[PDB]
């Protein structure tokens, strides 16, 4: 039990559990998912409230024009790397003119988030993120960890009983290439569906959405507004 | 520009007037010259206009706060103290900012002159600007302690009237002011050559 | 630099239907002194950018340098992204307007020629941040000689082959060479097409009547 | 230019300063201070460049108060005015120098009465009497010709309405009113304003 | 508690830290890379976590400079943070000196770097393995490893993971110094096949990059119709 | 530079270093203060005279300023960079706003003094609670306490130090606006409040009296010992 | 102040005058102004004594230790690279004209020209100094390619000669330094043996 | 031993929740939102009869369309509040306008969390606040109440209550709240929980209240206004 | 070495009880040079709101990108778009921000009002800003001013009914004081771009003036 209390500290298995802990913080968090088609990028998140007359804590936050994240985890950290994204795509936009590739973007982030990983008296991020974005390669989906690393996915979930929405990706993954946008947003909206715990079912209240496409800059819906992708389902 | 105020029995009267020139180009003739710091307190503006807007729009800022930390309204004295303060840290590096500051306080009425030369001094009467010197005349002559609230306006509009005919920097129209124990109230905005209409 | 030492003459730039073309001519004076006269003026930025400079030739090698190394990292990421000729004329104003507020200018005058996505791009950049686009560009002298005649053609005709681009360059390469003082004989023509870019080797104002 | 004058007694020091703030042929107040209570029984006469003025007698009179309730004794007149001149020389090869002519006034109960004068460069010397500004060019020759090291407080002040006389006779910045005081065992007295 | 910091030895000088380092290096995917005449080829065991990830996701191939290459085992977090430091490295002396980094001159500055986490408790040691590989035709092919203690050495054919003791012992039958990369692409395919485990792992990808003369001394992803056939040829010899 | 965290939170959610700082006040030596109609009194026992001690030097009633001052309990030392803090603070004060401090905004300060030094990296807490009495400019008498955690309250009367929770329940029985109808009667309760703690008395209770427009003056010996006759 | 480098089939040929000035008095007329950086790496100094002798100081101190690191001789453009480097950042500063020849096994012969300001350029040819300007015309007119090593010490003999007797900053001896793989030989031109053109008397 | 910034095996920052903990040693406060206004209530918890009641500040202004209800470790707050007020006069002197709430409530929840102990400032804060903040206020959106914790983390509340007995005020105040409430209803309902959770009898003088209306500013209840509700309550 | 250099170009703004209108010409000159025709002073900030502003082009094009980027900033924390008199509150903050070393740029804002007015807002270099019903800056600033006070401002004369400004009028106006303008000030006369903002959106219209 000596092996467990700075990130510096490397145990008898090659492995540091801070950030093995930092891991387990996103799995607390609450189920996102994420896909993508030929033409759009969806998000699609499942909020949840404190309690019952607290509002639904937002998921869903705008980075620029072209990218958008799903968060899940400390949001503390959550903002500090919101904040943070968002002034890289500012500085791309003022020097060059021109919206900063999601990879590039991806790409500071692990940058970023790993030298906490590697000093002493600091720590992970405690938070995962699902990026979605467009570029001039077409759209994109990201996924990012506590510890300093990220994976380019075509369908991914995160969060509390996110195994059950994963599964249900995998098995309609050949779908998603060729579908609509709403068709696209349905197939996001049954995996988390999956997720949800028997007795229970999506609303306007506790379901966000997030869209980008070929010529659709980023846009979040919520509220009354993700009623015409629930009606249907 | 000509800036001007007095105290006097019931309060203290605030005027100017409302011009802005470039060089010998009139940029405007309604430049708002006084500013509402707080329901109890003004500031007048003469000098560089970016200067002048700035400095005591911070000023107002620094105010506030004080009264949020202190659950008290700032003392005519100490928000002066705070403007002499804040561009005195800038001495000789080009700013031109000619203020008074007008208030009452828990003292009772309250005037003083702060310039970014460095300058801060309380007194009954004052006026700054361009034409400060032409309408110091007619202040002076016309200027009595105990004066009526309705001449001690006459005199003020009268003061910076005259200022505004000799001075080729000071025109368009006369904001007045007045400022008693409940607060400051905007008098009137008369322009200048609808006076000279009157007083000819 | 506050003050030049080694400098280059007019750049010039006229865009054509599928590319651009920039001329220069190959000489570095020493303040009235032809010293330096095989050194090329026109940069390779990228396979589908290139970039010619006036003023200072130290300034324009130490911005080679840069603009080289950032297209170097660029290409290791192998993303499939690359600098677009107007992300390359973004980023040059940008480091020449922050040079010139820190009081440390950059002495040149840029003209940057590329095509991408199907569409031609001539942009020009002064030393003081100064930056647009145009369908021709003349930077020194080539402003009140070559210039004149690239807008009358223009004018007349919006949209050039590239033979007439090509001509029309050489013939205002000719005028410069009569009334500039710091011009020299020999000069480069730089190409962009949807082929790339292509530098030619050293040409020379063949056409040169002297009936006096 | 402001004007400043001392005349130190055998038992007190008279100190008396022009009341005009002007501002560019202007007299913007006619009321104006330009003494400064270090304590009970210490006076700084500071004039010079507007805003450096009061800058630095404030300073230094929330340092001397300071001192004070520090240590439970006041600053002698001694330490104070070298307290001074420390701060004023310290500060004139800075970025920020300080233009101020000074005079400090004081009594101690064991030096007794001292007179201080200090220009802008921090020379700090001490005299029986001294002046500043302009109208010390007119004044300092009065006070040569009449002063004597036994002189009386009643004589003294008559000393000095000779110098302000002489001003309005023969100075040509308009000085009308003239503030006046005395520090002595029993602290400062404010005496009537000498005006015309 | 000897294994605690990296700036304490042991009773028998040996710093545990560093040592538990390489512990987590050895539970990755195996990587090979091969020197021969022409130049160098890398293969790397790309195991397929989930069938969501894109192909292509977390590529442990990366190009440091325009000429050289880099493959990585272990934490992918540390290795891409070093590609950061080897890029910077090499883009420095490019504008310090002018022309194009020596790969010796590379992987001892890496290494030096690398050395530098293991001698404070203030940071923590590298947790991968990486090689270089370069072709100049002044210098010729150069190969080189680098291991989280910092030391770098010259191979003719490296392994890194896993299966190292595997890979070294069918590196062994090679006689690489007398073959060329394109015959090299599919000796490296076939042999990442025979050291993956099939029953313990489920699926794994392979990713190939090479530089030599063929290449013109620039260091990139081998193409896709070359990959193909040699992923057939491995296939086929597993018979 | 020095940068641990000293003082962290623990389960149950408590600063131990701030509670040992608590004790740390608890140790100190008593003293007592209450705010009358037109004064207020501090008073505070005294361990030892000793009969060599020079008593100028020991004083642990100090003046902030013309119209403000403290009494403390706990390390001397600590207490006397904390006076030294707000000394300059009442006349930074009165440099900028033009007026004299107020009882509130300089307990204000001390408090956020005590409060930074209990969040601050590499720091130690201090290990003093204050009592700080004063006339506001208005004339309305004040007295203030602050504790280590940098909390501070307005109070009618308040006790600090060893065996302050006695001091405190007889205040509460004995403070009424009859006590404090007059100075010298004042003066008798903080007095008689003392004696409920500290043994000898008279002789071993140190007394400050602040008026409305008087500065702070410390009553003699003869004083305090008429004042103990009377009571008796 | 007079530098002129010149280059053949494998190897270069330096030279310069020996006059160092402080207005019109000549402080040293036996300096010698060709520095050797390196092993078959050299550098010809005009402008400011103080800046270039700073200069080829700290390049010297630079290019030791960078061969020493790759265990490789230095590269003759790389020793232009480091004089380009701190010539251009501090040309505010310095007022150094320099010249760097030398041979190097990848590219043989070069000469290497770094004039005030920073700017590098690789020359079959370079001059500099106050007393290059009386030689430009003579140097190319009297310039051919492929001249072997003994025509391009003669060359650069004549060419200095010139630039000294017309120069004012110029004068006293030629110093002469030809590099090649074989090494480095210089010599010492002085008194009768500095080439002489008759001068014209009507 | 045990940093600051650690990780528990269950991904919770044992700093953060430590602090958490703290702020169930505070005295109760209630704020519920209506269409009408925000209303802010707190138990003052007057310790001993001696101490003046009028110093015990739990309640106070950030702007004049903002207030702030405070519990746990009071001290703490105060740096908070201070941020606060001058976010909220740095916008007006920059935009020209009021901050919302919610903005307000960002920009505090930014500076808590930002503790450190290596690498991070010369006095940087060392521990996580210990309070637990209510923001009530007016904006564009009309009324908002907005609950932040030690942890960073903020979200928008119907009707919160927090402190010592924020279990048993959420049970009364689930019952009692509806969206079509009115002020005057929210204020005698906050008053009734009050008066019931406390332990000390509800008198006008061991309590405060304020509220914020759309047409007035942030005001606090008098003597004479508090007399006048509880005896109705 | 000045880093200052004056490009000309003039801008205009009119506000109406449902509209604003934002104009300026499209020439870009340096010295007694014309850079480019193509080069409008009119920038889209909003769907509401349009800034103009021309002087030293190195810092109009510096301070419409910081403007740009601060706005987005705004929206991401505030999580609304900004107004058009918290864009000019915050760019006269920015303006002072270099009190010492000033942006030449002459700034006009024009656009609609929360209660849907049209407002027009006037600029220093260094921040001095105020709101106004009509105002004209830039080089032929004198010119346009004087014509807008007599027509929009019925200033100087009598027994004339004040009727509201209509949009059919102003637009007429608008070409009328620049085709005037170009025909005496040498900086100004390429061509006219008129940006117009109602509640539908936002309109822009291209009108030419006289070459030379
Ligand atoms: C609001 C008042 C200050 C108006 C008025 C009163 O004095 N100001 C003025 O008359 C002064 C000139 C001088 C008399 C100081 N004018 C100004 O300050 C005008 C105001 C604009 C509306 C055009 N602007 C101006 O002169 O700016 C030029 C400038 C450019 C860069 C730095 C500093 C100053
Ligand atoms: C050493 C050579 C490479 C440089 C040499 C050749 O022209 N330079 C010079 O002679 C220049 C000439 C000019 C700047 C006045 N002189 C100089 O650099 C300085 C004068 C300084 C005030 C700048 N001359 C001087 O005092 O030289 C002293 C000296 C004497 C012998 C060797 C080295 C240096």
């Amino acid at each position: 039990n000596q092996y467990d209390n700075d990130v510096t500290v490397w145990s008898p298995q090659g492995r540091i559990h801070q950030i093995e802990y930092a891991m387990e913080a996103v799995k607390q968090g609450s189920a996102t998912v994420g896909l993508k088609s030929k033409t759009h990028a969806v998000l699609v998140a499942l909020k949840r409230a404190q309690s019952e007359l607290a509002a639904h804590q937002k998921k869903i936050l705008h980075v620029d024009n072209h990218i958008g994240i799903s968060i899940a985890g400390l949001t503390a950290d959550a903002r500090l790397l919101c904040n943070f994204m968002r002034q890289e795509c500012l500085d791309s936009r003022f020097v060059f003119d021109r919206p900063l590739p999601v990879s590039r973007l991806v790409s500071l982030i692990g940058s970023k988030t790993q030298i906490p990983t590697q000093r002493y008296g600091r720590r992970p991020y405690g938070v995962g993120l699902l990026i979605a974005g467009y570029d001039d390669m077409g759209p994109h989906i990201f996924q990012t960890c506590p510890s300093a690393n990220y994976f380019d996915c075509r369908a991914m979930s995160i969060g509390a009983r996110s195994q059950s929405a994963r599964t249900y990706l995998e098995r309609h993954m050949s779908e998603f290439m060729e579908c609509n946008l709403n068709e696209l947003v349905k197939h996001g909206l049954r995996a988390l569906r999956e997720t949800l715990p028997a007795e229970q079912d999506l609303t306007t209240k506790n379901v966000s959405i997030g869209i980008v496409g070929k010529d659709l800059e980023f846009t979040i819906y919520d509220d009354d507004d993700v009623s015409p992708f629930l009606e249907g389902l | 520009t000509t800036t001007l105020a007095f105290k006097f029995r019931h309060g203290v009267i605030v005027a100017a007037d409302s011009r802005a020139t470039a060089g010998a180009y009139i940029a405007s003739q309604t430049v708002k010259k006084v500013i509402e710091i707080n329901p109890y307190l003004l500031g007048t503006m003469a000098g560089g206009a970016a200067d002048c807007s700035f400095w005591e729009r911070l000023l107002a800022r620094q105010c506030r706060i004080y009264e949020l930390r202190n659950k008290e309204r700032i003392s005519v004295a100490a928000a002066s103290k705070l403007l002499a303060n804040m561009v005195y840290q800038y001495k000789g590096m080009g700013l031109s900012m000619g203020t008074m500051i007008c208030g009452w306080d828990k003292r009772g009425p309250g005037l003083y002159y702060v310039d970014s030369e460095g300058n801060r001094i309380s007194g009954a009467t004052f006026s700054v600007g361009s034409g400060s010197v032409y309408a110091y005349g007619v202040m002076d002559r016309g200027y009595s302690y105990d004066l009526e609230v309705e001449q001690a306006y006459d005199l003020a509009r009268r003061a910076i009237y005259q200022a505004t005919y000799r001075d080729a920097y000071s025109g368009g129209a006369v904001n007045l002011y007045h400022v008693r124990e409940d607060g400051w109230i905007r008098v009137s905005s008369d322009n200048v050559a609808d006076l000279h209409e009157k007083y000819s | 630099t506050q003050n030049p030492m080694v400098t280059g003459t007019s750049v010039l730039g006229v865009k054509f239907e599928g590319g651009v073309v920039i001329a220069a001519d190959m000489l570095g004076s020493y303040g009235s002194l032809a010293r330096f006269r095989n050194i090329s003026r026109i940069m390779r930025v990228n396979n589908s950018t290139m970039l010619g400079a006036s003023g200072d030739y130290a300034d324009f090698q130490y911005l080679k340098q840069v603009l080289g190394q950032m297209v170097i990292d660029e290409e290791l990421l192998g993303d499939g992204h690359s600098y677009s000729p107007r992300a390359i004329h973004s980023w040059l104003t940008r480091a020449m307007y922050s040079r010139r507020s820190k009081m440390n200018p950059l002495w040149n005058t840029m003209v940057i020629g590329g095509y991408a996505d199907g569409e031609s791009f001539l942009g020009y950049v002064d030393m003081l941040g100064v930056a647009y686009e145009a369908p021709s560009l003349a930077t020194g002298y080539g402003a009140y000689l070559a210039q004149p005649l690239l807008r009358e053609v223009l004018e007349k005709q919006p949209v050039l082959s590239q033979t007439e681009a090509r001509d029309l360059v050489e013939r205002c390469m000719r005028v410069l060479y009569y009334r500039d003082a710091r011009s020299y004989n020999r000069f480069q023509i730089a190409t962009v097409t949807e082929k790339g870019v292509e530098i030619e080797g050293p040409l020379s104002t063949e056409t040169n009547w002297d009936i006096a | 230019m402001e004007y400043l004058i001392g005349i130190q007694g055998p038992d007190y020091v008279l100190v008396a300063s022009d009341r005009v703030a002007a501002s560019n042929i202007v007299q913007m107040k006619d009321d104006h201070d330009k003494m400064f209570k270090m304590s009970e029984k210490i006076l700084l006469l500071c004039v010079g460049e507007a805003g450096d003025t009061v800058q630095f007698a404030e300073y230094i009179q929330k340092n001397v108060q300071l001192y004070k309730m520090r240590n439970g004794y006041e600053l002698s007149p001694t330490a104070a005015a070298n307290f001074t001149r420390r701060n004023l020389a310290d500060c004139l090869r800075s970025r920020t120098p300080y233009h101020v002519n000074l005079l400090l006034a004081g009594y101690d109960e064991h030096e007794g009465p001292a007179l201080y004068y200090m220009d802008y460069l921090a020379a700090l010397a001490k005299a029986p009497f001294a002046a500043h500004g302009y109208g010390a060019f007119l004044t300092l020759s009065i006070l040569d010709r009449y002063y004597t090291p036994t002189i009386s407080r009643e004589r003294a002040v008559e000393l000095l309405r000779k110098c302000l006389e002489e001003l309005q006779k023969r100075f040509i910045l308009n000085l009308p009113t003239f503030s006046v005081r005395i520090i002595d065992k029993n602290g400062i007295h404010d005496l009537d304003n000498i005006s015309f | 508690g000897y294994d605690l910091s990296a700036s304490t030895f042991s009773p028998d000088g040996r710093v545990f830290q560093v040592e538990y380092a390489m512990k987590a290096v050895e539970n990755s995917s195996t990587a090979i890379g091969i020197r021969c005449k022409d130049g160098v080829v890398f293969g790397v065991e790309k195991l397929v976590l989930s069938k969501l990830y894109e192909e292509g996701s977390n590529k442990r191939l990366f190009n440091v400079d325009r000429h050289v290459g880099m493959a990585v085992a272990g934490l992918l977090a540390d290795a891409r943070s070093l590609a950061d430091i080897a890029r910077e490295e090499a883009s420095n002396f490019r504008s310090n000196f002018g022309y194009n980094i020596p790969l010796k001159h590379l992987a001892d500055r890496v290494a030096m770097y690398v050395h530098a986490y293991t001698l404070y408790s203030a940071v923590r040691p590298f947790g991968c393995s990486f090689m270089l590989g370069s072709y100049s035709v002044n210098d010729g092919a150069q190969l080189y490893m680098i291991d989280p203690s910092g030391v770098s050495y010259g191979y003719w054919g490296c392994a890194i993971g896993k299966a190292r003791q595997a890979a070294k012992t069918e590196i062994e039958k090679l006689q690489m110094k007398e073959m060329t990369c394109r015959d090299i692409v599919k000796e490296v395919a076939k042999i990442i096949y025979i050291v993956h485990d099939e029953v313990k792992d489920k699926a794994f990808e392979l990713e190939l990059s090479w530089v030599g003369e063929l290449t013109n001394g620039r260091h990139e992803i081998v193409p896709k119709d070359i990959r193909e056939e040699a992923e057939k040829y491995a296939k086929e010899s597993l018979k | 530079s020095y940068d641990r965290a000293i003082t962290v939170f623990s389960p149950d959610g408590h600063l131990f270093q701030v509670e040992y700082a608590q004790e740390a006040v608890k140790k100190g030596s008593t003293a007592v203060g209450v705010r009358g109609r037109d004064i207020v009194v501090l008073g505070v026992e005294k361990k030892s005279v000793a009969k060599l001690q020079d008593e100028r030097t020991v004083r642990k009633i100090c003046a902030l300023d013309d119209n403000v001052c403290m009494a403390f309990a706990g390390l001397t030392a600590d207490a006397r960079i904390v006076i030294n803090r707000a000394r300059v603070e009442c006349q930074s004060h009165r440099l900028t706003v033009e007026d004299p401090v107020t009882v509130e905004y300089i307990t204000r300060y001390i408090a956020s003094l005590k409060q930074r030094y209990t969040q601050s990296n590499g720091r130690r807490p201090f290990g003093i609670s204050a009592l700080i009495v004063g006339f506001d400019f208005d004339g309305t008498p004040r007295l203030y306490q602050t504790d280590p955690s940098g909390t501070y309250h307005a109070w009618k009367a308040n006790a600090i130090g060893r065996g302050a929770k006695s001091v405190r329940e007889f205040l509460e029985k004995n403070y009424t606006d009859e006590a404090i109808e007059t100075d010298d009667l004042t003066i008798k309760l903080v007095i008689k409040a003392l004696l409920e703690v500290v043994q000898s008395g008279g002789k071993n209770i140190e007394l400050a009296v602040m008026r409305r427009d008087q500065s702070l003056k410390i009553l003699n010996p003869e004083e305090i010992e008429k004042y103990v006759a009377e009571i008796e | 102040t007079t530098i002129m480098a010149v280059q053949f089939d494998g190897g270069v040929v330096l030279g310069a005058d020996s006059r160092t000035t402080t207005g019109s008095y000549i402080a040293n007329r036996v300096t010698d102004k060709l520095t050797p950086i390196h092993d078959r790496i050299f550098c010809c100094r005009s402008g400011s004594a103080a800046d270039t002798q700073a200069v080829a100081d700290a390049v010297t101190y630079q290019l030791g230790f960078h061969s020493i690191e790759l265990n490789e001789p230095p590269l003759v453009h790389t020793a232009a690279s480091l004089f380009k480097e701190m010539c251009y950042r501090y040309r505010e500063d310095l007022m150094a004209g320099i010249i760097i020849a030398g041979w190097d096994p990848q590219e043989g012969g070069q000469v290497y020209s770094v004039p005030m300001g920073g700017m590098m350029v690789r020359q079959s040819f370079a001059i500099g100094g106050s007393g290059s300007s009386y030689i430009y015309g003579y140097v190319d007119a009297t310039y051919r390619e492929g001249m072997t090593k003994e025509e391009c010490l003669q060359f650069t003999a004549n060419a200095l000669a010139l630039a000294m007797e017309r120069d004012g900053s110029s004068g006293g001896v030629i110093r002469l330094a030809a590099i090649a793989e074989s090494g480095v030989e210089r010599q010492v031109l002085l008194g009768d043996q500095i080439p002489k053109f008759a001068v014209a008397t009507l | 031993y045990r940093g600051v910034n650690t990780f528990s095996p269950e991904g919770r920052l044992f700093q953060v929740e430590y602090a958490i903990e703290a702020i169930k040693l505070g005295s109760t406060a209630i704020g519920i939102q209506t269409s009408e206004g925000v209303c802010l209530a707190v138990e003052k918890r007057i310790t001993s009869p001696l101490m003046e009641p009028s110093s015990i500040e739990k309640i106070v202004e950030i702007d004049a369309h903002i207030g702030c209800a405070m519990s746990g470790l009071i001290a703490d707050a105060k740096t908070l509040i201070d941020k606060a007020r001058v976010e909220t006069q740095n916008h007006w002197f920059t935009y020209n306008e009021t901050m919302t709430v919610e903005s307000v409530t960002q920009a505090v929840s930014n500076l808590a969390l930002q503790f450190g102990e290596e690498d991070a400032d010369p006095g940087a804060m060392s521990r996580p606040f210990g309070v637990a903040l209510l923001f009530g206020g007016v904006d564009e959106k009309g009324p908002q109440l907005f609950h932040m914790d030690p942890s960073g983390t903020f979200v928008q509340c119907d009707a919160r209550a927090i402190g010592s007995a924020s279990e048993g005020a959420q049970s009364s105040l689930q019952e009692v709240y509806h969206k079509s409430m009115t002020l005057k209803e929210a204020i005698k309902s906050s008053l009734i929980i009050l008066k019931q959770v406390m332990e000390e009898k509800l008198n006008a003088t061991n309590i405060e209240l304020a509220t914020v209306q759309p047409g007035q500013n942030f005001h606090m209840f008098t003597k004479e206004e508090l007399e006048e509700v509880i005896k109705d309550i | 070495f000045s880093p200052y250099v004056f490009n000309g170009g003039t801008i205009l703004a009119i506000a109406g009880e449902d509209f604003a209108i934002v104009a300026s010409d499209t020439r870009l000159s340096e010295g007694f040079s014309i850079h480019t025709r193509d080069s409008p002073k009119c920038y889209k900030l909003t769907d509401k709101t349009v800034i103009g502003c021309s002087g030293f082009h190195g810092d109009c094009l510096t301070l419409t990108k910081i403007i740009e980027a601060r706005l987005k900033m705004y929206k991401h924390s505030n999580n609304k778009a900004m107004t058009t008199g918290a864009i000019a509150a915050m760019l006269s903050t920015i303006l002072y921000s270099r009190r010492f070393f000033p942006y030449y740029v002459y700034n006009i804002i024009g656009g609609l009002d929360e209660e849907g007015k049209g407002a027009v807002y006037s600029f220093d270099p260094v921040g001095s800003y105020q709101r106004d019903s009509f105002k004209a800056g830039g080089s032929a600033s004198a010119m346009l001013q004087p014509l807008l006070d007599n027509q929009v401002g019925f200033k100087n004369m009598q027994n004339v009914e004040h009727v509201p400004l209509s949009l059919d009028r102003a637009m007429r106006l608008v070409k009328d004081v620049f085709i005037s303008a170009a025909e005496r000030d040498v900086y100004t006369g390429d061509a006219l771009r008129i940006c117009i903002v109602t509640k539908e959106g936002i309109r822009e219209e291209t009108v030419s003036l006289r070459k030379d």
